């Protein structure tokens, strides 16, 4: 350093190339360096592209401000760098632009915006691709929040340490954490798709998990410090992130631990109750108000209009739907239990109208979900929708078959009797709203597989025994389909307690012996093994079911918020209201705030993140391992120094 | 927990009973006897008491499915629930 | 029991694979043809068992294995020298030696 006798930027560039930070910290930055104008920003630009976190921090600590350093041109140069680790940004750019780019193509910010909008999802709209920024970029500045763009650049080019450094500086920490988690997950999926080296597809998941964990910890700290501001922080519209709340970003990232937190559950409950203040005992008083409009005004509403405000709460819509479904179920049971006429009765017409309205409402919902084929795939991703379609189509073919000749009328009635089982079963979906009946239904769904894996072996043994017995006892049977019935019927009824020693020839005495062996195998070994399997695979299953139910509460709440007020049996009136209005989210989705509240919330979040980092450092420096290691190092150094001291002999 | 599993078992049992009674008897005048045949036999037939109309062959198939669901899928789950919520 | 069964199944996968690699193509019901064509050839494992390699690749593999074993031993030593028990023992020994040396130093009195 002192041998070159050059300017300060040359020594700084040497130290930057050597990646020796303490030498620059001690030897370079000294009393009155007299830095030339523009040298520090050039050194910052050089340190960014070489992935030197320590040097970027050191230059920030000594007068370099990102609000003046960062421009459009410098960010563009950052996105086209080559003196860094490997990244998959170019392949994503090629895939978005469909490989039309010439070799050595110059990336632009519009391309990065297209990549972001492709990675995030469907409704996302990056700030780069808006018209104002395209106009400002065509005719050619400043960046109001530089750390947002720096964090996005660090995440996209797969530089984790730089991303973690840029995360803690600036405003909207939780939004940045959630967006980074979603981007890392999407890039992991994209790299796993296009047969990459496969280390990327297992490092990007690590980055996503780290960012999700940071978001959860920050939310926990904010909720511990103050509840009202934490809830206000989870709902206000983020102007810089395509107009979404933090909750929507968490849901789109499929982050289950964020929604399952207590703060999110309280916020979702407060969305569920709508404008009603009742918390101590709901449900029965809700249906009281549904049945008694005079009882509505005796309730309490948060800050004439009370009826309209009451009917728009999600809980009232849910209870109205439940009552309508129960009434329809009762009418269905009544019309299948009594004799069927040549022409349908009134209750049958009510049932048919309900089914038709439900079907057209479902098809309208699938028609309001861009390209036609993609909405179908998204909407058929759920088993309930598929079962509803199958049941509705079968009921329609029954209706067609029911208004025909007498044998066809009987066949239609039989198809109604078979179809009523699904509408009786589907009450489990309504029960899933309950805090205790949801996890048990999910647990049953998960144990179905373990039940099937033993049903297979039970069928094997049962068929073996049935064939053996039927072949021993009946030796002169002409080939008929009756033979295929005696294989399975009796040996299946014999394991449910209906064993008939009276109903069980050369070698006829082997039948009771094989029957005893079959009973001892099927009704003792397999059943108790299944009990053991259900017992020892229960704790993890119930914890997973609880987590999944807490996650799906949000989807249920949004589904009933979008729902029209009227129940399906009389939804026809509102099903034609939008027809005339076609040619003619204040709360429950977001929470619009002013500038002063925005600034207060930003300062609150900054204080929370600073406190969290300080607490983490204080906890780490007081653990036993750190104290042991530091004590050992200091003892060794002291021992060497004392050996040096006793080495001297002035006597 | 006994009450919750009773609720679910009642749902399934009523479904099967109504389906079977509607398939087998098509010419029933509305009477309170109908409200008894949908619960009685499907409840006694899960405690070991197990035993032409158009589409009458569906009754044994739905009966097999009903027994395999109620007597296996739910009872063993109830046993597991009682087992793993015992020490506390 | 289930852990042992999983381990035994993963072990027996190899025997199953070798058994079905050795067997003839035709199934037993029509194995008569391959059961008599093999008789005439009596008087007349490129992969799936082994993998014959060249010499340069053999050298590469040997150097790779040597690098792996060296790295493994270095990692084991580094992990062992940083555990809490080793640090406690070394600190205690050095503290005792330093205490004896300081007692010797304070023992002298040039005043
Ligand atoms: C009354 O007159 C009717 C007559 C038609 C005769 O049809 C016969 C045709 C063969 C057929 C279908 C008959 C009886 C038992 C049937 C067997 C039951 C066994 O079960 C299985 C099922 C499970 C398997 C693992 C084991 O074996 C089948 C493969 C086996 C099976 C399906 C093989 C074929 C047999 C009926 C018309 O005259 C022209
Ligand atoms: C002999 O002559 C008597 C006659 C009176 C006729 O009374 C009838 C009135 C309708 C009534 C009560 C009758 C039979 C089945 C009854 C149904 C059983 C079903 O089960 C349920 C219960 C559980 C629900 C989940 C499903 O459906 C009910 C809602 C359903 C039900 C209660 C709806 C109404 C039906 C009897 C007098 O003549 C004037």
């Amino acid at each position: 350093l002192k041998g070159a006798n050059a300017s300060a930027p040359d020594q700084l560039s040497l130290a930057l190339a050597w990646n020796r930070v303490d030498i620059a910290r001690s030897q370079i930055f000294i009393y009155g360096q007299q830095w030339p104008v523009g040298s520090l920003e050039q050194a910052m630009l050089d340190a960014l592209v070489l992935d030197r976190v320590d040097f970027v921090k050191l230059l920030i600590e000594n007068g370099v401000s990102m609000h003046r350093f960062l421009t459009i041109s410098r960010l563009e140069e950052l996105y086209n760098t080559r003196h860094g680790p490997s990244n998959t940004l170019y392949h994503l750019v090629r895939d978005v632009k469909k490989g039309n780019l010439p070799p050595d193509y110059r990336i632009s910010l519009i391309d990065i915006g297209l990549v972001i909008e492709y990675l995030m999802g469907g409704a996302y709209r990056c700030n780069y691709t808006r018209k104002r920024f395209r106009t400002l970029y065509h005719n050619l500045n400043h960046f109001p929040f530089p750390f947002h763009e720096l964090m996005v650049w660090a995440v996209l080019m797969k530089r984790q340490k730089m991303a973690l450094f840029f995360w803690q500086h600036g405003e909207e920490a939780m939004a940045k954490a959630l967006v980074a988690c979603k981007l890392c997950k999407a890039m992991a999926h994209e790299a796993s798709e296009n047969d990459m080296v496969d280390d990327i597809s297992q490092e990007l998941n690590h980055n996503s998990r780290d960012f999700g964990q940071l978001a959860v910890e920050l939310l926990d700290q904010s909720y511990k410090q103050d509840e009202q501001l934490a809830m206000k922080l989870l709902t206000y519209e983020l102007k810089n992130w395509s107009n979404a709340t933090c909750l929507q970003l968490a849901v789109a990232a499929k982050h289950r631990d964020f929604i399952a937190h207590t703060c999110s559950q309280m916020l979702l409950t407060d969305m569920w109750m709508g404008r009603l203040r009742m918390r101590k005992n709901s449900g029965l008083k809700v249906i009281l108000g549904i049945l008694l409009p005079p009882s509505i005004l005796s309730l309490e509403f948060k800050n004439g209009r009370k009826i309209y405000e009451f009917y728009n709460a999600p809980i009232v819509k849910f209870w109205f739907y439940t009552l309508a479904y129960i009434g329809y179920l009762m009418l269905f049971n009544y019309i299948v239990l009594v004799k069927m006429e040549r022409w349908p009765s009134t209750q049958e017409w009510i049932v048919i109208s309900y089914i038709f309205t439900l079907g057209i409402e479902k098809m309208r919902e699938i028609l309001m979900s861009g390209k036609l084929l993609q909405k179908v795939k998204v909407w058929l991703q759920e088993y309930w929708n598929v079962t509803d379609l199958i049941a509705i189509l079968l009921f329609s073919v029954g209706m067609i078959l029911r208004l025909q000749d007498q044998p066809f009328r009987s066949d239609g009635r039989v198809i109604y009797c078979v179809n009523i089982i699904y509408w009786y079963i589907r009450l489990l979906d309504i029960f899933g709203v309950n805090k205790y009946l949801g996890p048990y239904v999910m647990m049953i769904g998960k144990m179905m597989i373990d039940m099937m894996y033993f049903v297979i072996i039970m069928l094997v043994v049962l068929m073996s025994f049935g064939v053996a017995r039927q072949a021993i006892l009946f030796p002169n049977e002409e080939p008929s389909w009756k033979l295929a019935k005696n294989i399975f019927y009796m040996p299946y009824w014999m394991i449910y307690g209906e064993v008939f020693a009276d109903q069980i020839k050369t070698g006829a005495w082997i039948v009771p012996a094989i029957m005893a062996c079959y009973l001892l195998v099927a009704n003792i070994l397999l059943v108790n093994l299944l009990i053991a399997v259900f017992n020892n695979t229960f704790f993890e299953v119930k914890s997973i079911s609880n987590q999944v139910w807490k996650f799906q509460r949000y989807q249920l709440i949004m589904t009933f918020h979008e729902r029209p007020v009227l129940p399906p049996p009389l939804i026809i009136f509102s099903h034609m209201t939008m027809i005339f209005q076609h040619v003619c989210r204040d709360y429950g989705l977001k929470l619009f705030i002013t500038d002063d509240e925005l600034k207060k919330v930003h300062d609150f979040e900054e204080q929370c993140i600073e406190e969290y980092f300080r607490e983490k450092d204080d906890r780490f420096n007081s653990s036993n391992d750190e104290r042991i290691r530091v004590t050992s190092e200091r003892v060794e150094n002291m021992s060497m120094r004392l050996e040096e001291v006793n080495e001297r002999e002035h006597s | 927990d006994m009450m919750y599993f009773v609720i679910i078992m009642l749902v399934v049992l009523m479904s099967f009973g109504v389906a079977r009674q509607a398939i087998l008897f098509p010419n029933e005048e509305p009477s309170w006897k109908l409200a008894k045949n949908i619960f009685y036999m499907p409840y006694w037939m899960i405690y070991g008491e197990v035993f032409c109309k158009t589409g009458a062959w569906i009754v044994p198939a739905i009966m097999a499915c009903y027994l395999l669901v109620a007597n296996i899928l739910l009872v063993n789950l109830l046993i597991a629930v009682f087992n793993n919520t015992f020490f506390e």
